[PDB]
């Protein structure tokens, strides 16, 4: 009904036929969605006389009042949503010079004037969908330059007709819309006589091969930009398939699940530019040496599951034909997730040379080691970030990435590996900030095994079972300008002391999911180990579901710049006092599902003083007066956050207060 | 006689007010060691002053009793109306029960009688004391059957409820394991039984004392009746061998007392461990303490001095330390809570009829068969009838008979084994 | 007269061991035969263990023979209860009292301590509930059966089926929706927070129980309890 | 084709150790894990710990590192699982896996037939056990308890005692023989009976009477207590 | 022969046999009544074989001790080498701090001791006598002290552990109630008490029988501070007029207890609730005992016979039942290790100056109130410093003196209980 007073007025389901006038005056904004109504009073819409967008949905009216566009000249954008009218008269449009978008939808609109656009050509976008129509007669005459999207999905035309297209002759569009509807001909000059259509969109519609090699001639001498097209039925390509297009500068090209099945020899050497091009769900058997020639400048090529599946029955064997990417000599994005391909020749991407992010996620049935030479293809390009997510990668021999040596994030996260890392492997990288190793089998650590790369500032090693781990000189010993460092869901067991030493720009630590109750119980032989020492920097702490019941007061000395510290899940009972004062400035503090009861201030003395959140969820309160009662007071006095304060912060220890909100103390 | 030289207890007033001041401060000011030394001097006092009292009724001094009488109902007086405060009454259960200076009494008198006979003389006694206590059962059992009828209460009612827990041995052997025998052949509950067995058995004990007391002055107004002193009609007493003793000092009265103390534990011992029920029949230590001080005097181990020495600890325990007893036995072994929530005229009758019953079975039993009617009687007549070894101890007082100690307990123990039989039997065959 | 035992006590985690003490005072402790007593909360009193002066004769409660050990210390009036392989039924308040034989049976009683013999409740896992928990459909059905997890698992659940005698031995789903060697007509889903495993129809040999773990920690947590179908 | 085989089933008493060697047979076992999941009867899964055999690498879970250790061997091809101290709440149905790491998860593949360690006290003993009746008294300040205990066989010498207990108080003897009083008892506590059955009665009760009262005998070389009477208002 | 004939404690060998046979029994089916009779059972038999054993021994009973010191350092062996089976143990126990025969034992022996003396014969040692007493006790305890700071010995530990225990009344009146004392006044162990004290005591024993000796000579050497067995000096005391005792029955033996237990009752009593501290120092009520039964001789309400009585009574307990309480006092009292701790070197010279300290303040009393100072030296130190009334005769034996032995029965009795009236004083005021 009413938004708040942003010059915006929403109504939606509010099915009403007289439209509430107590909308401010000086508002210029109204939605009228899932409402019907019969006649628009323009009194109301008098008193807001100004409005740029006027939305109607579900609704039916034989035709708008022109006084209400009258009224308002300055109305910018129409929003029609099934109402069935077949003709509107000129003289709407024409009053409503400011309007630039215009929309129909569920409509089975008919004609239209020969001249409704003449100053109200303005408008950006025209869409015709939900409506039936064989030709695109809009007006006798040419106009309508500023008009740049033309819709016309959903419709039921077959045939293009030269002389339609004649408003558009002198006018230019960006892009051309006519997918969802099926052209089975396509009357020749009906791209000539047009304006510069820079886009053209043929999506969903039955073309095919024969047609396509017509339409590669239709577009000849025309300044196409935007050529898309997809579910064309396209199974193969030749070299007349693109043929005439030598006459044009295409910018992008799609060809998106057209389930392609074999690219000729130079099919796409008539494109001497082509910034983008999309090849994705296409079920592709080999490509040829010569297949991609003539791509000379690309910055965007994408093969996500672009191939065969593998079948060894039929044994399929999506097969590449090194060098086939040697013409790809200004690619930079090439991207192959969930793909088949068998293995990694030793010539793939030979002559790339600007390639910067390549991904390989899922591209390969059978990858079970990277060898010494497995990446000697790549030696000739700053590819900056590769990508072998989920590619059952067995194991990394040494020097593997020597060739990858502008590389800078790498993520064999999410793979099959069971190695004793070694160092030696990651001798060649020099400036790797990410590595990612999450989601893995087993590494065995050694105190020389990331001395090769201190490049690093991000560690990721989430549920990948750590071995000796607890090495007396630290494996993270080398590293010096890591952030970041996660050991989470690893299920760790004792630590040294020494594990964490100079790191001190490790902002953000990760040990969730781990056993470390041991390493600070008070009975623990050695004295309960402080492996949170030196951290200078440690912004936001993680140590969710420990099994922690037992916090030594001296932890978190060194921890002057923790923002946020998360210790839920836990089993803490009784945390000792003092424990936060060096914690200066937190601001987020999470302790639900603990074994909490009293909370007071001897023990959060600096931590409840300026927080952005506190979370205590669910905890075996004692609503006590000695305990909680503190805590009620600082309950209802206090501006931080504290979430489903009510509902779930409950105490049950004394048993006639059980099950109580605590704000009831 | 002089308010001065008058003799309380053999002290003179002014001493023995001097010991009721000391009494009377330590009752007020609630301050009293609970142990034998500060038991002693309440049962010391209270059993002075009474037993003086008791001495002196006019009615009181031959009728009833006496001085132990008089001792004994005035402590359960005392004890039932709360006069005593907790102290005491712990003090005095610390010395009789605790410590079991009842035992000790009973075992040293038992010593000084049995080790002060003619050797010979000691079978021939006893051969006919069995059927003696056995047909006085039988006549406490036909006139309790007939005051049973009388009042309409049910022959077998009768038995298992008066007869038997009256002639029984007590409240220790004598109305427990009746209460376990009950319970295990009828079914019935135990507790029950118990509670009302008991308040039976203390109504029959205090008319025994009574009866006691009426039948040694019968004694005394007809001669042939009583044999003062042994029950035996001593026709065969003319030999009255003897031996010449020497002078006795010290040291045989505290052989005499170390001679009771381990005759005391042999007899625990082997009616503990080694022999502890003869047949079925369960058999109490003091039954073998009879046994084994008179194999020990049948033994000739011990020489006459030492005899002597026996029987003047007997007698010092006898005369001296009776009325201490007699308190502690008030206090401790008679509630007079329970026989007042259970006094009425039917179990008066009962038990009255029952008990001399008893007697006129067991006089007509010592009669037949060569013993002293009265002496055969209060043994055997009225010692089995009576609460245990407590109530040998009263009801003999009140005869001023204690030289029938051995008697009375195996009187009250053999009674009492065969009681635990005559149940086991009459408990099937009546139900 | 006076015994306190105040020692031990506190938590033990389990198949620990613990040591207790009594320093008794106001009495003979030499010549008194002492004993432990135990009461677990809520529970009746039972007895743990006897001795003797001079330790000459230690006995112990059936329950706890082998695993505890009696000694006392004269000189020092104190007695030692020596505990070994605690285990969660061996919690109580532990008493030590004087066993004076006929005259009083337990006259002096110490003030006892509390021991307390439990896990701390780990809590490394991630909670799994299979939230409907049926039981025993028709043959030929269409069964589905739910687990929840806690956290986001993502597609690393796994659904084991065990018979109601044998070994489970039958992994069926190697991630989520996704068949092992061995079986078929099995159709699971899911991602996230819940997942779903259903059976095409069911069969004679298919009437058993099942199961889902998570991996995505190394302390994997299998499903408290499944169906029984 | 993998066979995973344990040994036969084990009764033991609580406090002692135990080992469990699991074998397996038909693949590598040097660089496949092996875990150990048990199963208490009734209950579902629970998992313990996994072993790497390459290295005798452990990694239990879950704090079973006190109670349990795990440990394998090369040549033998076995994972032993042992038992630190055994005792109740561990009989269970005791699996052990082969750890295969299909999809991107581990999985359990192929398990061994498993082991029912069943821990038994086996006490019999033939202990005196006595059973006090009521289980509760709702009674007022003023009249009789007549509590009750009754013994599995003869309870010798009539050695007996009846201790009241306050709560969160040291128990207190009341009747240290079956029929003596206690020094600082009153006079109305009062027990009796012989044999295999016993009461004590209060003839009028107080309020600070009302506690909880245990039967305890003292006959033989194991003294027995009772389950408890509670005496309530 | 020999073999049948032989006494132990007033039995022959068959009889004590048959005895020890009782008690092998007890042992081995481990029956015990654990009670006063079965305490008894076994204490006699203990301490009668062990004090014959002790008694017939050569250089053993002559200075050591005898019966008693043999008796408890036998029974703490078999406690410490755990012999006797635990219910022994127990029954002991019992017999000495359940029932607390010890408290009645030293209450008989106080009592006994102090109204034994003739009320002239207290009244006028009241006069001079004493006040000699006392400076004995005074010189004793600084030529003590000094020697303890000679050897580093605290004062308090000189004063409490040497200085009391030699002049006392020994081992049964004078070295236990000092122990019970010192454990109910400070607090800590009497174990370790009575275990050092007990050396010591018999230290200073042989020491008074050499220095009797030495006296002797020394008087004949000189003359003018000695005198021939004559006390007093240049004074006629021309008559001295003793009441007569009519005649000893039991009834005054036990006026005896009640005595002794009433005026233990009266002190318990006054020590507890009235005079519970006469300054800021705490009265033990064994003291307050010795007081009240001193008044009582004086006041002279106790008939002379009455006197002998309780006399006779403490005889009996003092050298009868004294081995039964030996034996209780080597379970519950005696700490071996201590004992053997306590002789040395260090001890064996402080007791000797000790007992030197004492017959100096005594020789100057003596001069100081006109006696002639050896004999007074002899009476008021020596015969305090010995164990009581076995000491007296032995070391006014050593001398060739009996005339004095009423005033060594004066010195031993009485200042037995002067000295625990000084003891509770110290005890208080020292800690
Ligand atoms: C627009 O109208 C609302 C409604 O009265 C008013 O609150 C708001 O101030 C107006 N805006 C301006 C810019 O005045
Ligand atoms: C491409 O196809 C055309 C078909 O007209 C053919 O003439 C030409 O030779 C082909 N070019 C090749 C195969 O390189
Ligand atoms: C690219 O094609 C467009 C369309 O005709 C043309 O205007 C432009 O000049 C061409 N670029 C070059 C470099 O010739
Ligand atoms: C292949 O790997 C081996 C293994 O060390 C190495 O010696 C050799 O140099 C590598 N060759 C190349 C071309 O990387």
């Amino acid at each position: 009904k009413c938004t708040v007073s942003h010059e915006v007025a929403d109504c939606s389901h509010l099915k009403l036929t007289q439209v509430p006038d107590d909308l401010p005056t000086n508002i210029t904004v109204l939605n009228l969605t899932h409402n019907q109504l019969r006649r628009l009073p323009a009194a109301n819409f008098t008193r807001y006389s100004q409005l740029t967008s006027l939305d109607v949905g579900f609704n039916t009216i034989s035709k708008l009042e022109p006084e209400l566009c009258q009224k308002l000249p300055m109305l910018k954008v129409l929003n029609l949503q099934h109402n069935e009218l077949s003709q509107l008269s000129d003289k709407t449009f024409a009053f409503c010079t400011n309007l630039t978008e215009l929309h129909l939808m569920s409509n089975s609109i008919q004609k239209i004037k020969n001249n409704p656009f003449v100053k109200q050509k303005n408008l950006i976008t025209l869409d015709l969908s939900h409506n039936g129509l064989s030709s695109t007669k809009l007006g006798t005459q040419v106009q309508l330059e500023n008009l740049q999207e033309l819709l016309l999905s959903n419709n039921k035309i077959q045939a293009l007709k030269s002389e339609e297209l004649d408003i558009f002759a002198n006018s230019s569009l960006k892009k051309l819309e006519l997918s969802s509807n099926q052209i089975k001909e396509f009357s020749p000059g009906c791209f000539h006589a047009i304006g510069r259509l820079f886009g053209l969109f043929l999506n969903n519609v039955q073309l095919g091969p024969s047609l396509t090699e017509k339409l590669c001639l239709e577009l000849a001498n025309t300044s196409i930009r935007n050529l898309s097209l997809s579910n064309s039925q396209l199974s193969t390509t030749s070299n007349t398939t693109f043929l005439g297009l030598k006459w044009t500068n295409l910018t992008m090209l799609d060809l998106s699940y057209n389930n392609l099945n074999v690219v000729g020899n130079d099919s796409f050497a008539w494109l001497p530019q082509l910034e983008y091009f999309f090849l994705e769900y296409n079920n592709i058997q080999h490509l040829f040496s010569h297949s991609l020639h003539g791509l000379f400048n690309v910055r965007y090529l994408n093969l996500k599951r672009s191939f065969t599946k593998q079948s060894i029955s039929l044994a399929s064997l999506p097969k590449i034909d090194d060098f086939s990417f040697q013409w790809l000599k200004c690619l930079e994005h090439l991207n192959m997730e969930d793909n088949d391909i068998p293995g990694i020749k030793s010539n793939m991407f030979t002559g790339l040379i600007n390639l910067k992010y390549l991904s390989l996620s899922n591209s390969f049935t059978s990858l079970r080691t990277l060898t010494n030479e497995t990446f000697v293809s790549l030696a000739h390009s700053p590819l900056h970030i590769l990508n072998l997510t989920k590619n059952k990668i067995s194991k990394i021999e040494s020097d593997a990435f020597s060739w990858l040596g502008h590389l800078e994030v790498l993520d064999l996260g999410l793979n099959e590996i069971g190695q004793e890392l070694t160092g030696q492997e990651w001798r060649g990288l020099e400036n790797i900030f990410e590595i990612y190793l999450s989601y893995n089998k087993y590494l065995q650590l050694t105190r020389n095994s990331f001395a090769l790369v201190p490049s690093l500032q991000r560690l990721m090693l989430r549920r990948v079972a750590l071995k000796n781990v607890d090495s007396s000189p630290s494996p993270f010993q080398p590293l010096r300008n890591l952030t970041i460092l996660d050991l989470s869901n690893n299920n760790i067991a004792n630590i040294n002391d020494d594990m964490l030493e100079g790191l001190e720009k490790l902002e953000i630590l990760d040990l969730q999911h781990n056993n470390l109750a041991r390493l600070w119980k008070h009975a623990n032989p050695g004295g309960p180990i402080y492996f949170l020492k030196g951290l200078s920097h440690l912004h936001i702490l993680n140590l969710e579901s420990n099994g922690f019941d037992e916090i030594p007061v001296e932890v978190f000395k060194d921890l002057f710049e923790l923002k946020i510290i998360d210790l839920g899940l836990n089993n803490l009972n009784t945390l000792p006092a003092s424990v936060f004062n060096n914690q200066v400035s937190l601001k987020s503090l999470n302790l639900q599902k603990n074994l909490i009861t009293s909370v007071e201030k001897k023990v959060f003395g600096p931590a409840f003083r300026n927080l952005t959140e506190l979370d205590m969820r669910f905890n075996p309160f004692d609503c006590t007066c000695e305990s909680i009662a503190w805590f009620v007071n600082w309950i209802n006095e206090t501006h931080t956050n504290i979430p489903e304060l009510s509902s779930h912060y409950l105490c049950n220890t004394p048993p006639h207060y059980h099950g109580f909100p605590v704000r009831l103390f | 006689s002089d308010l001065l030289g008058f003799k309380i207890f053999g002290m003179p007033l002014p001493l023995y007010a001097f010991a009721l001041i000391t009494l009377l401060l330590s009752h007020f000011y609630n301050a009293l060691p609970t142990d034998i030394v500060g038991g002693f001097a309440i049962m010391f006092i209270i059993g002075a002053i009474f037993g003086e009292i008791g001495k002196r009724l006019p009615i009181f001094n031959k009728y009833i009793g006496g001085a132990p009488v008089m001792i004994f109902l005035v402590a359960a007086y005392f004890v039932y109306a709360g006069i005593f405060t907790q102290k005491e009454i712990d003090a005095i259960s610390n010395v009789m029960d605790k410590s079991n200076f009842l035992n000790l009494f009973i075992a040293v008198l038992i010593t000084g009688a049995i080790l002060s006979v003619n050797r010979r003389l000691l079978l021939k006694s006893l051969l006919g004391y069995i059927p003696t206590i056995l047909m006085g059962i039988v006549g406490a059992s036909i006139f309790g059957i007939a005051i049973g009828l009388v009042f309409g209460i049910p022959v077998d009612r009768i038995m298992m409820l008066y007869v038997l827990p009256i002639m029984g041995g007590g409240n220790g052997a004598g109305a427990v394991p009746l209460s376990e025998i009950y319970h295990s052949v009828t079914g019935r509950s135990r507790e029950e039984y118990y509670s009302t067995a008991i308040a039976i058995l203390t109504i029959a004990n205090i008319f025994a004392i009574v009866f006691a007391a009426v039948l040694d002055i019968i004694g005394k107004k007809h001669t042939w009746l009583s044999g003062e002193g042994e029950l035996v009609r001593k026709a065969s007493f003319k030999v009255e061998e003897d031996e010449k003793t020497g002078q006795i000092t010290h040291r045989e009265t505290a052989v005499g007392l170390v001679l009771s103390t381990t005759c005391f534990l042999l007899a625990y011992v082997v009616a503990k461990k080694i022999l502890p029920s003869i047949g079925g029949v369960a058999i109490h230590y003091f039954a073998w303490m009879v046994l084994i001080v008179a194999a020990l005097n049948a033994s000739g181990l011990c020489s006459p001095e030492i005899k002597a020495g026996a029987k003047r600890l007997s007698d010092f325990f006898s005369k001296q330390l009776l009325w201490v007893l007699m308190v502690g036995v008030g206090v401790c072994y008679t509630d007079l809570q329970e026989i007042i929530n259970a006094i009425t005229f039917a179990n008066v009758v009962i038990a009255a009829i029952i008990v001399i019953g008893a007697v006129l079975g067991a006089a007509i039993g010592g009669w037949l068969m060569g013993f002293f009617p009265i002496e055969s009687a209060i043994t055997a007549g009225l010692c089995m009838a009576n609460r245990g070894g407590s109530g040998d101890l009263e009801v003999l007082s009140a005869c001023n008979r204690m030289n029938l100690i051995s008697y009375a307990q195996i009187s009250s123990r053999l009674g009492g084994g065969i009681v635990l039989v005559i149940a086991s039997i009459v408990f099937g065959m009546m139900i | 007269e006076v015994q306190l035992v105040e020692s031990g006590g506190g938590l033990v985690q389990p198949c620990g061991s613990l040591r207790l003490s009594c320093a008794a005072s106001g009495f003979t402790f030499r010549n008194s035969a002492m004993h432990w007593v135990r009461q677990a909360p809520g529970k009746g009193l039972e007895w743990v263990s006897s001795i003797w002066y001079s330790g000459s004769n230690t006995y112990y409660a059936d329950s706890v023979k082998g695993r505890f050990t009696i000694s006392r210390d004269n000189s020092k009036n104190t007695l030692y209860l020596q505990m070994n392989s605690l285990c969660a039924e061996d919690t109580a308040v532990y008493y030590c009292a004087r066993f004076a034989g006929g005259w009083g049976a337990y006259d002096v009683w110490g003030q006892g301590t509390l021991v307390t013999v439990s896990s701390g409740g780990g809590g490394s896992d991630i909670q799994m509930t299979q939230s409907p928990s049926s039981l025993s459909a028709s043959v030929g059905d269409r069964v589905t059966i739910t687990c929840r997890a806690s956290q986001s698992i993502g597609l690393y659940l796994a659904w084991y089926q065990q018979k109601p005698g044998k070994a489970p031995k039958l992994l069926i789903y190697a991630a989520s929706s996704l068949q092992s060697g061995v079986p078929s007509r099995f159709s699971g889903s899911g991602s996230g927070t819940d997942f779903t495993l259903t059976i095409s129809s069911l069969q004679p040999e298919d009437f058993a129980t099942y199961y889902c773990q998570q991996g995505n920690t190394l302390s994997y947590t299998f499903g408290q309890g499944t169906k029984v179908e | 084709e993998v066979q995973l085989v344990q040994s036969g089933a084990e009764v033991k008493k609580p406090g002692e150790s135990l080992k469990i060697s699991c074998k397996g047979s038909g693949y590598s076992f040097t660089n496949y894990w092996v875990g150990w999941v048990r199963q208490m009867p009734g209950k579902g899964l629970e998992w313990m710990g996994f072993i790497d055999p390459s290295d005798s690498y452990t990694n239990y879970a879950d704090s079973v590192k006190g109670c349990f250790t795990i440990s394998a061997d090369k040549s033998i091809s076995t994972a032993y699982l042992q038992m630190n101290s055994l005792c109740a709440s561990d009989t269970a149905m005791y699996y052990c896996a082969r750890e295969l790491y299909q999809g991107y998860m581990d999985t359990f593949d192929s398990w061994g037939q498993g082991t029912l360690v069943t821990v038994s006290s086996g006490g019999g003993g033939s202990d005196i056990v006595l059973t006090q009746s009521p289980a509760t008294l709702s009674l007022s300040p003023g009249e009789r308890a007549t509590l009750s205990c009754r013994a599995s066989q003869s309870v010798s010498s009539n050695y007996l005692a009846w201790y009241q207990q306050k709560p969160g108080q040291a128990p207190r003897l009341l009747i240290y023989d079956s029929s003596s009083r206690a020094t600082g008892v009153p006079a109305r506590f009062s027990g009796s009976g012989s044999g295999t059955d016993f009461t004590l009665t209060i003839s009028s009760l107080e309020p600070e009477d009302f506690a909880v009262y245990y039967c305890h005998q003292y006959s033989d070389i194991s003294p027995t207590f009772g389950q408890g009477t509670k005496v309530e208002i």
